[PDB]
């Protein structure tokens, strides 16, 4: 912890004297004998998370279900739509289909 | 250093850690009740927040002007030196000061009563300084040392310096622009 | 909101209008006053 000299207000340093450890100024004679226990606790942040993920419900909390893919036609699906390329005047979609765990991903 | 360190399933007792931690630093060499070893209680080192100076020991809300004047009047009879700021011009004419409509300050007025101070219901504090009432607000609260001194140059080369007391609080005065403007809107 | 308390009179004095200064110490807290330490020299340019 920062502690400052009552005289000149520079920063104190800890050093050792002939009877005690002392807080001492570097620029004036002031010293302060450590007579008793003095402490400073940091209390850092612990690693709070454990973070298991990738569950199927964490995958299918998106709108689409019971639609039709051009590959395997299954109802349990995971869709996506893009538009952010205006060279593509048509729309952009991508689909995931996992009822039979077939796993297609096409345009 | 042997790297293959071994570990066990047993659960650490809470007090066993508490008493080990206790025994690690509760030892004290304070037995030296001697001059050098002694320490001056009025010259402790300054912990940085000045309201919170005490790091070593023998063992906040923000007040307002109505609470400021109540504690100095009702709670205590003892007088207190304040430090109040004024607006840039006080609402007067410089009395035969050889002018231009320039600034009118306290250096141009005379001794005698200059006004009255009205503490209203619900914390409103005004300074009626003639026909206009100013507004009094607590300023930034200082927590360092301030001393009010009188420097008198009784002779060309020598004189007297005298400390009158410590100044704690700082007040701020400001014109009520809404009431000044609501007389004649523009 | 009538002025329920403390219609306090405000006066003005000029006898110390050109002698009064204000010394403030930016590095010294309000507890540790200089009331006890003896002083040796006080110098000023008016
Ligand atoms: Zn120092
Ligand atoms: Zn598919």
């Amino acid at each position: 912890m920062l502690l400052f000299c009552p005289g000149c207000g520079n920063g104190l340093i800890v050093e050792e004297g002939q009877r005690c450890h002392r807080f001492s100024c570097n620029t004036c004679p002031y010293v302060h004998n450590i007579t008793r226990k003095v402490t400073n606790r940091k209390y850092p942040k612990l690693k709070e998370v454990d973070d298991v993920l990738g569950g199927a419900a964490a995958w299918e909390n998106v709108d689409s279900t019971a639609e039709s893919c051009p590959k395997c036609e299954h109802p349990r699906a995971y869709f996506m739509q893009l538009q952010t390329r205006s060279a593509d005047e048509p729309m952009t979609t991508f689909y995931k289909c996992c009822n039979a765990q077939c796993g297609h991903r096409w345009r | 250093r042997p790297e293959v360190i071994q570990s066990h399933s047993i659960f650490e007792q809470g007090p066993a850690e508490m008493m080990k931690k206790k025994g690690n630093w509760d030892k004290t060499v304070d037995v030296s009740d001697m001059g050098p070893s002694h320490i001056i209680n009025i010259k402790k080192e300054k912990r940085e927040t000045d309201e919170e100076t005490k790091q070593i020991l023998r063992m906040l809300p923000k007040d307002v002007s109505v609470a400021e004047l109540l504690r100095e009047l009702s709670l205590t009879k003892e007088e207190e030196l304040l430090f109040l700021q004024l607006p840039d011009t006080l609402p007067g004419q410089p009395p035969t000061q050889d002018i231009a409509e320039n600034a009118c300050t306290l250096a141009d007025l005379t001794e005698g009563q200059v006004g009255k101070l009205l503490i209203r219901k619900s914390g409103r504090v005004q300074l009626l300084l003639g026909k206009v009432t100013l507004d009094v607000t607590m300023g930034t609260a200082c927590s360092f040392l301030q001393e009010l001194v009188s420097v008198g140059l009784g002779d060309s080369r020598t004189g007297e310096m005298t400390v009158l007391g410590h100044v704690k609080h700082k007040l701020v005065c400001s014109p009520d622009f809404e009431s000044l403007l609501d007389h004649k809107h523009r | 909101d009538d002025p329920v308390v403390q219609e306090i009179d405000v006066y003005l004095a000029k006898s110390l209008a050109e002698k009064l200064y204000l010394f403030q110490y930016p590095v010294r807290p309000a507890s540790m006053t200089y009331d006890d330490i003896p002083h040796l020299s006080a110098k000023i340019k008016p």
